[PDB]
This record gives structure tokens, sequence and C-alpha cells, in this order.
């Protein structure tokens, strides 16, 4: 049966400035099948108020999803995105890099 | 320019966990206005854009009514397609369905489509003429013959050439401030030292709409297609898109490189350069 | 508006 590994992107809606409100995004795309487990993390820890868009897909029938949450960047806080999916042998983690 | 309306239907069997999950989404161009999750509370077709929210009860009733029917059609299919492939009733499987229509600048019908996939692969799909089918394999031929018999294509042609374009045209009016906009990319370049002889010059395009965009890097005019890292165009979350492209530059050669941006919303393409 | 193996 077809299976595709998700692509992952960690980024903010707006250019990150310390002390201002923004959205932390985790874009996953592609993947197949649709069963996927996604979490956002602040200092190695799972964030509670995370929302995702509605399951949709591309020309090649692979799925994509946006997970997001309000946050105000600082100088010390670290953010990342943890993803699990059948094509991955262990949940893959991707740190947020503002710069870039 | 031209425009499109598309609906996306995903049905996922869950043996041992009740009925299959059914999600539906609707788009006009690169914007969504509809959605439905069999698992949600409302059991309604819901709005996902401000310009569709005040359509009325009829619209919401109509859409909800039909989407529930779509869901049931797909419930049946998941069972039929198991047998077709002699599949064990334990495995969870996927059916996908997409259809929609396009118009051109003149807002007249341009082309319609309707495809179908089992477990992530082309299964069966309508041809450009909107009168015939193209099955991917042995199983799908049976389905082909079924729908041929039931004159199914003729009804899809009617919807596609009528209701489909009609409402696409109606929504383009309803949300003319959203759907008839051209958010030009806001662009800039970043520079980052990797080592002591290598730098990172990645170009940026932000807050643009629609998604369609071209970012390319060049050295002395020569294209660095093979030497460019390009990301998938990504959602900003606010209805705009983002994309970037990075090259590695032997420190001292930055001025050899230029980035080029092409988008509907630009008068002319941009020729950035870390001069 | 949506369509009304």
């Amino acid at each position: 049966m077809i299976q595709r590994t998700p692509k992952i992107q960690v980024y903010s809606r707006h250019p990150a400035e310390n002390g201002k409100s923004n959205f932390l995004n985790c874009y996953v795309s592609g993947f197949h099948p649709s069963d996927i487990e996604v979490d956002l993390l602040k200092n190695g820890e799972r964030i509670e108020k995370v929302e995702h868009s509605d399951l949709s897909f591309s020309k090649d029938w692979s799925f994509y999803l946006l997970y997001y949450t309000e946050f105000t960047p600082t100088e010390k806080d670290e953010y990342a995105c943890r993803v699990n999916h059948v094509t991955l042998s262990q949940p893959k983690i991707v740190k947020w890099d503002r710069d870039m | 320019g031209s425009h499109s309306m598309r609906y996306f239907f995903t049905s996922v069997s869950r043996p041992g966990r009740g009925e299959p999950r059914f999600i539906a989404v609707g788009y006009v161009d690169d914007t969504q206005f509809v959605r439905f999750d069999s698992d949600a509370a409302s059991q309604r077709m819901e709005p996902r854009a401000p310009w569709i929210e005040q359509e009325g009860p009829e619209y919401w009733d109509g859409e909800t009514r039909k989407v529930k029917a779509h869901s049931q059609t797909h419930r049946v299919d998941l069972g039929t397609l198991r047998g077709y492939y002699n599949q064990s009733e334990a495995g969870s499987h996927t059916v996908q369905r997409m259809y929609g229509c396009d118009v051109g600048s003149d807002w007249r019908f341009l082309r319609g489509y309707h495809q179908y996939a089992y477990d992530g692969k082309d299964y069966i799909a309508l041809k450009e003429d909107l009168r015939s089918w193209t099955a991917a394999d042995m199983a799908a031929q049976t389905t082909k013959h079924k729908w041929e018999a039931a004159h199914v294509a003729e009804q899809l042609r009617a919807y596609l050439e009528g209701t489909c374009v009609e409402w696409l045209r109606r929504y383009l009016e309803n949300g003319k401030e959203t759907l008839q906009r051209t958010d030009a990319p806001k662009t800039h370049m970043t520079h980052h030292a990797v080592s002591d002889h290598e730098a990172t010059l990645r170009c940026w395009a932000l807050s643009f709409y629609p998604a369609e965009i071209t970012l390319t890097w060049q050295r002395d005019g020569e294209d660095q297609t093979q030497d460019t890292e390009l990301v998938e165009t990504r959602p900003a979350g606010d209805g705009t898109f983002q994309k970037w492209a990075a090259v590695v530059v032997p420190s001292g050669q930055e001025q050899r490189y230029t980035c080029h941006v092409q988008h509907e919303g630009l008068p002319k393409p941009l020729t950035l350069r870390w001069e | 508006k949506i369509l009304g193996v």
C-alpha cells in the first residue's frame, strides 16, 4: 500500500520580533495515509492550545495540514514541532529557526 | 484572471472503531469557504471564510443535506473496494475524491474534472471531454462499466457546466474583496555564515496571494536550479502564502548572485541582489 | 455548491 513521508516546516506567520504576538506554524504535507500525530513544543514541552486546519490534499493525492497556535517569541524560549506517522521509525522533531 | 472551485472528499475506514471518518473541504482558487468533519459536533457543513457566512439557511441546509449523502456514498465504496482487491476486513483504507470547475477571464466555463483514488493512487477519473472514463486498473474497469451503464458522466457534465460555474461566479462576487485580490510578495534576502568561507543567501517572499509563485537564484545570469534549495509554498494562516529559496555562496562571491521573483501581483518581476 | 463504485 502507498505510503508517503511527511514534509515538515516550522515558521511564524509574521517576522518574529521579541515581545510581540504571532502564530507558530507547523506545516505537514505530502504524506499518506492521513493518520498523523503532530505537536508543537515550548522548551521541550507540549503546547495545549494548538489548532489545525481541515484535512485537504494535493495533485498527487498526498495530504497536508497546518497546525498553529498564538505565541509571543522571546530571546530564551525554544519552539519545535514533533511529528509521528507510519513512515517514520521514530517521531521526528524539527526546531523552529527564526533566522533563516 | 481565471478562477477555480474544487471540493475535496476524504473517507477513511476504521475497522473496530465505528464508522469511517469523512472530511470535506471546498475551495475557490486558493481560499476555503466550506468544510465538514463526520467526527465534529454540529454534523453540519460549516463556513471557513467570512464572505460565505451569511449565505442563509437554505444554502446551509442544502449543503449539509448533500454532504451527508456524499459521506454515505463513500461509506459504501470503502466496503465495495475491499472486496474488489480481496482485502482483509481488518485494514484501514482511504478513498479520495476531487471535482470542480474552472472559468477564464470572461468567467465562462473553461474545463471541469472529477477524479477518484483508492489508497493514494489514481483509481478512476473523468476525461477532459466530460463524456468518458479512464480506469487505472482491473478493479476500476468494473466501476467504469457500472457508471457507463448508469449514464453517470452525463450528470457530472450537467453539474460541472452549470451549478458549478454558477456558484463559483456567485462566490467571486460575494467575496470579491478576498477572491479578486492580488497580494504582491513582500521580499527580502538573509545572509548567514555557515563556516569561514561559506554563506547562506536565502531569498524570501511573504504575504502573497494567490499561491502560484516562482523563486529562482542565478549566478552570473546562469540558473542554479540544481544548486538551489526551494521549499514548498506554505500557508501563512491568514489566507496568504510564503516561500523561500536559498543558495550557498563561497564567501566573497555574494555579488555574483541574484534572486528573481515572479507573481501575478507584481507589475514586473523583481531582481534582488545582495549587492 | 456541491454536487447533488
